[PDB]
């Protein structure tokens, strides 16, 4: 139809060119099927839907800005609403008239939001235990204490500072929402894909009004103007031009689909690792020491809220590799030796918790004459 | 069977396959043409007592009238009736404008008229015809009818002939360095040499009465054009409209825009024919093409059953022309015919569109279409001071298949 | 004499095609933006060298500007286009006329000869900004007109003017020279083939445009 | 020979277009297979070893 | 001119095909190089830092 | 400049084939921008010299 | 310095941290500091050759 719509002569002339149309249709159908598969790997990780708990006793953590809001008809969180509003696209009606069609996605945005809320109501309740096997319930403060031990920080840091950490969590989420709402260039990666697709589709349509060396761009003008011996030549020129344009468009779409597939594979890996677990890979899930992540649905994409632990307020100390007590070198079991100038202590490496250097915090190895810099 | 032929196999597996494309077909045909019916001044430059000279021809401006080119074409006369850009048999149907009849006489031998770009110097100083010439050339024998209007021709003009330009006064000509201050023989010769063949009988050189018509095609008000008919104007129907020569197929509907009084053809983004003006009663009609989509065949495996459910991709519900199973049902991905809507939700078996899935359910053995279920409900009882610790394990071995290397093929060129 | 700048007036409709909410680029002769138009005064009317097009604003109220001369040699041989415009009739003729001298009544050769094209139109031609554009394209004379309600700006009225075409009479002559057929002043703006970008509005009127020759922006 | 040359040129253009299309499709499929093989090698090195 | 249009059209078609092939190959190679660069950035992030 | 190098007659025929030149230019520009982005991503990790 | 702000630490202590990361204790580095430094220097020198 794109090469020539409702024209039996040009359609008959097209059959001589082999099965180019079949190849293009097969490639486009494969691209559409792959696009259907892309959102079924990022979001459809766990096939068990966990409802968001009604009560909110999470120990001071707010969570109201990422859980679905049961007020508007669409069951989308406020951040999801902002992301959907920011990304925005008759132009489609004119294009559709030239043999083009836009197949709707298999998963509607409502089901994408439901899948996201299933992953978000499981992380809050069970943590990472629902991505390995069955979901094991655990209080959220204890889950965050588990995640604090994941980065080398002891449990005392969270429980003694629970209110401060909850307040920082809520403030960070609020700042994230404000940053998304204010800056218009935040959702640039999703907008570029739509812009590229629309530009390619527009360029495909605008190639129809090209002479390509023929008498006229309109096939009907050529057909009802000349005898078949010359109309065949003119239609053949037009056919060659339109075929080249379609082949270029299809190849560009294939390359772009390969790039989008790579991005979707990365997104699925990020979901599986950051969301359903706690990744030790540096700079994979956010900048800093990863704690946990929350997925959010976006138009033709996904947005991850990477929660990270970033140390601050440094203190300068003097350290020793070991301590020679009496003819024996005591190395720290876990931690580092640190003295504030007169008294020696042993603290953790990611926090300042000085403690008396006992035989429980240290282990002996050899004599104190091989270590360089022992005190 | 269409799906069987599409896959080039006698066995069809479970799934949805795209086979063929749907297209609403026209019912009526509109040949709406302007009111004008008075005949054109044919024979004024054809059945004339005398024609003009090649050096100074006549450019008759044919104006609003019906021009029946068939009478001129089928007449048992003339010669070298070669039409460029148009076909003489289709000359009637086309609806032109600005046809400029040119009448004059040349010598018998040439009869070339500088047809494509002909380099012949007889008309290279007299009458040049443009390369992109969408008209016709007709030559007539004049030996019987006063072999006196041959007049004269331009021997030389030391300058090329610009296309469709007429030069009349050519008196000063020279070839030597001496300026032509009324001197012709000494320098070279004076132009506008005469041709004497008023009687005589020289075969192949008798003057030929050559007349060429230069139509101006494409978009135009189309003042003068052919003797077609006029059909009524039907709205909201798939018709083969022929507005003022503009052929096509679409649904003509009453417009809403503010077409300016001087504008005739309406366009939009990407330059498609969005609007048109009716030649008889000036009114604007939007031309949206008749609906079309992609026919899909939702079928279970032929091993299971030989029943299908067609899904027309884009037609709403009424543009619909197996084909009909008394189970029409509207989805977000077009009309679904042959499947019954089931309120219950199960895991997706055959994806269809925006959330709709189809499956073969026994409890009658008919195809049903539902809304896919995301997963099993597992409402989890979150509670502080309550943790769940596993008391047993299960070592499970899964599998994962990954292609590594494709086939190595090398294809020769010659 | 007191060269006034052209600003952004002199935009018309290249063809009779209705386009809405679209940005189409045409390779057609438009008056370049921010050009210079001579401020010829006519309270007198020398031979203005018509090259390829004339921008004829000539604001006036006394209707002293009757018509326009358009001839190739203005003496003989070629046909002379004359567009005498009375209160109502705008009768046009192409008869071979010497045109005598400045007019105030037929100040012509008074011999007729090649009186072939004699279209008269008649309805009307005329807060009285004439805003005329003339050009010959492939044996077709095209005149574009529009009236602008300006009674407070001495110089050119900063803004835009979507010049709706007036008539498309098919004639042909080289027209090397021309002169206005006469207390006001008339400007002349020569036409050059500059590619333009035209923003048709949702109602089909050219609200704004940019000259794709002026500056790199 | 002239018309035979013209038709042979048409056939040459068609076959060259077909070969170019096959080569481009093979290149894209080879890129996909290379990505899959890189994933497989990473999986082997990080889970078998 | 009317006879040279055909020859220059043949040259235009040939040069257009050559440029299109070069552009497609460059796009594929750029995709491969982008994959290599992403791997290099991941290696830097997870090993250097 | 590559297809019809300094020739108005050829450049006028190049307009018949549509906007192929625009597509090629845009593809090459995108490739160059992608190369710059790759170089930025690999090395400019920490913005503290 | 890739996970927040940069905190200074003597390089032997950082090597001890990395040895702990790979599984070996602190004693192996501090009691074999000269040998490990010599092996590191030799490996870096051999890389250039
Ligand atoms: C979680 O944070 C939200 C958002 O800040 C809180 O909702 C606010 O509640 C106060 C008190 O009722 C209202 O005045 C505000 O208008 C609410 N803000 C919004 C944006 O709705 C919510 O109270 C917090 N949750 C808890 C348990 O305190
Ligand atoms: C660690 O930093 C936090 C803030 O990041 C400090 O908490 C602030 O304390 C001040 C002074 O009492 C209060 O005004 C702020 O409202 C607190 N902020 C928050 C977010 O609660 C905290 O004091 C710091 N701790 C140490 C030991 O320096
Ligand atoms: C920092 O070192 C100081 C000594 O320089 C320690 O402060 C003394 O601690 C002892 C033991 O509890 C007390 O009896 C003294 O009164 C303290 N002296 C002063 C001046 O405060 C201190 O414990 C060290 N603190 C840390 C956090 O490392
Ligand atoms: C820790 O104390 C020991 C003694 O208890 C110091 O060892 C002495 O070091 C000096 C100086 O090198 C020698 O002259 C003595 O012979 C050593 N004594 C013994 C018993 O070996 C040791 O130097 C002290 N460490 C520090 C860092 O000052
Ligand atoms: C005048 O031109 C007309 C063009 O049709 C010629 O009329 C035809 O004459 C032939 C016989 O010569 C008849 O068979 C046709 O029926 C006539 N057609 C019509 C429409 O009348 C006519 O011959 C021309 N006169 C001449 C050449 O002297
Ligand atoms: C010690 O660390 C502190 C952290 O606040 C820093 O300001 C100071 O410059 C450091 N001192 C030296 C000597 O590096
Ligand atoms: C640190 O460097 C100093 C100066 O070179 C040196 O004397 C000392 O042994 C080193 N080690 C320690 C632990 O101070
Ligand atoms: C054409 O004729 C019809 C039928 O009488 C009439 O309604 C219409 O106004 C006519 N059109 C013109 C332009 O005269
Ligand atoms: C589609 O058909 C339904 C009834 O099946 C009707 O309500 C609706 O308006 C139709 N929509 C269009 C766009 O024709
Ligand atoms: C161009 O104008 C000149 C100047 O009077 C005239 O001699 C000549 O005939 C004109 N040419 C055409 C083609 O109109
Ligand atoms: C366009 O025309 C409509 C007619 O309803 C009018 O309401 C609107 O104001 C017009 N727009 C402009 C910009 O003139």
């Amino acid at each position: 139809m794109y090469i020539c719509g409702d024209s039996t002569e040009c359609s008959n002339l097209l059959l001589q060119y082999g099965s180019f149309c079949t190849q293009l249709n097969r490639a486009l159908t494969g691209i559409a099927v792959e696009q259907d598969k892309n959102t079924q790997e990022v979001f459809a990780q766990v096939k068990q839907i966990y409802k968001t708990p009604p009560i909110k006793d999470f120990g001071g953590f707010n969570f109201s800005q990422i859980l679905p809001d049961p007020s508007k008809p669409s069951k989308r969180s406020p951040i999801e609403d902002l992301l959907f509003n920011k990304v925005t696209l008759d132009l489609i009606c004119a294009q559709k008239f030239n043999g083009l069609t836009v197949l709707p996605p298999l998963l509607t945005d409502e089901m994408i939001a439901q899948y996201t809320s299933a992953l978000l109501a499981g992380t809050i309740c069970s943590g990472w235990t629902f991505g390995a096997g069955p979901a094991l319930q655990i209080p959220f403060p204890m889950q965050m204490a588990y995640r604090f031990n994941g980065i080398g920080v002891t449990q005392n840091v969270l429980y003694e500072n629970q209110k401060l950490i909850a307040n920082q969590f809520n403030s960070a989420i609020g700042k994230i929402q404000d940053s998304l709402s204010s800056t218009p260039s935040a959702l640039g990666k999703l907008q570029d894909v739509v812009n590229q697709n629309a530009q390619a589709l527009n360029t495909l349509v605008k190639q129809l009004s090209s002479n390509f060396g023929a008498i006229s761009s309109v096939l009907n003008d050529i057909l009802s103007r000349l005898d078949p011996p010359e109309a065949e030549v003119q239609i053949d020129r037009l056919i060659t031009g339109r075929l080249q344009s379609l082949q270029t468009y299809v190849t560009q779409q294939l390359i772009r689909a390969a790039e989008i597939r790579a991005s979707a594979n990365l997104a699925a890996t990020k979901m599986s690792e950051c969301v359903l677990g706690q990744s030790k890979r540096v700079d994979f899930c956010g900048k800093g020491y990863h704690l946990m992540s929350f997925p959010q649905s976006a138009p033709h994409g996904v947005v991850f809220l990477h929660v990270t632990y970033v140390p601050a307020q440094e203190k300068n100390f003097t350290t020793a590799p070991a301590i020679c007590h009496d003819g024996k070198a005591h190395f720290p079991r876990e931690g580092v030796f640190v003295s504030n100038g007169t008294h020696w202590f042993v603290t953790q490496r990611n926090f300042y918790e000085p403690q008396i250097i006992t035989t429980d915090n240290t282990f002996v190895s050899g004599n104190c004459d091989v270590v360089i810099g022992i005190v | 069977s269409e799906t069987k032929c599409t896959l080039k196999s006698f066995t069809v597996e479970k799934g949805i396959y795209q086979t063929s494309n749907f297209r609403v077909q026209p019912t009526e045909s509109i040949v709406r043409f302007p009111n004008i019916t008075n005949l054109c001044p044919f024979g004024e430059v054809f059945n004339a007592t005398r024609f003009a000279s090649v050096y100074a021809w006549n450019r008759k401006r044919i104006s609003n009238c019906v021009a029946d080119y068939s009478v001129l074409y089928n007449s048992a006369s003339f010669s070298t009736f070669k039409c460029y850009g148009v076909s003489p048999t289709k000359l009637n149907d086309l609806c032109f404008t600005n046809v400029y009849a040119d009448s004059f006489v040349i010598r018998g031998d040439e009869v070339r008229q500088i047809a494509p770009g002909q380099t012949g110097k007889i008309a290279d100083y007299n009458y040049k015809l443009p390369d992109d010439f969408t008209g016709c050339v007709i030559a007539w024998n004049s030996n019987n009818l006063d072999s006196n209007y041959n007049y004269l021709y331009r021997l030389f003009r030391k300058s090329n002939l610009k296309p469709f330009e007429r030069d009349i006064s050519t008196e000063i000509y020279q070839a030597g360095s001496t300026p032509c201050n009324g001197v012709e023989g000494f320098n070279c010769y004076f132009p506008l040499q005469s041709y004497g063949f008023q009687p005589t009988n020289g075969v192949g050189y008798q003057p030929y009465r050559v007349v060429v018509l230069s139509f101006e095609l494409l978009h135009a008000p189309a003042t003068v054009c052919g003797p077609k008919k006029s059909t009524n104007l039907v709205k909201n129907k798939c018709v083969n409209f022929n507005f003022n020569g503009l052929t096509g197929t679409g649904v003509l509907t009453e417009s809403n825009k503010k077409f300016l009084p001087f504008q005739q053809f309406g366009r939009d983004i990407a330059d498609t024919t969005d609007a048109v003006r009716d030649p008889q009663t000036l009114e604007i009609l939007d031309i949206t093409p008749c609906s079309f989509g992609g026919v899909s065949v939702i079928t279970p495996g032929t091993n299971t059953s030989n029943q299908v459910a067609v899904l027309y991709q884009d037609v709403n519900c009424t543009e619909v022309p197996y084909s009909t199973g008394s189970n029409v049902f509207q989805t977000r991905a077009g009309c679904l015919i042959g499947a019954e809507h089931v309120n219950n939700s199960y895991e997706c078996d055959i994806p269809i569109g925006a959330g709709i899935c189809a499956s073969y359910q026994t409890q009658s053995q008919s195809i049903i279409a539902y809304t896919m279920s995301l997963g099993a409900e597992n409402s989890c009882a979150y509670s502080n001071n309550s943790i769940a610790i596993p008391t047993n394990f299960t070592i499970s071995v899964t599998t994962e298949i990954l292609p590594v290397s494709m086939t190595k093929t090398s294809v020769d060129c010659t | 004499p007191a060269y006034t700048n052209s600003f952004t007036r002199g935009v018309y409709y290249p063809d009779k095609v209705f386009r809405s909410s679209v940005l189409h680029s045409t390779q057609d002769l438009f008056l370049p933006f921010f050009s210079n138009v001579t401020w010829f005064h006519a309270i007198d009317n020398p031979v203005l060298p018509f090259n390829d097009g004339v921008y004829f604003a000539s604001t006036e109220k006394s209707n002293i500007i009757r018509g326009w001369i358009f001839g190739t040699t203005l003496d003989s041989k070629t046909q002379s286009l004359l567009i005498v415009n009375n209160a109502t009739n705008v009768v046009i003729k192409v008869c071979e006329f010497q045109f005598c001298n400045d007019p105030f009544e037929f100040r012509v050769y008074s011999s007729a000869n090649n009186c072939t094209f004699e279209y008269v139109s008649q309805p009307f031609l005329m807060k009285n900004l004439r805003e005329f554009v003339f050009k010959n394209i492939d044996g077709y004379f095209k005149i574009y007109s529009k009236h602008t309600p300006i009674n407070l700006v001495r110089d050119l009225p900063q803004g835009f003017s979507a010049l709706e075409p007036l008539v498309d009479l098919p004639i042909g002559i080289n027209i090397t020279r021309f002169q206005t057929l006469l207390a006001a002043a008339y400007y002349v703006g020569y036409l050059q083939p500059r590619t333009f970008l035209l923003k048709y509005n949702e109602n089909g009127t050219i609200t704004d445009a940019v000259d794709c020759a002026l500056d790199p922006l």
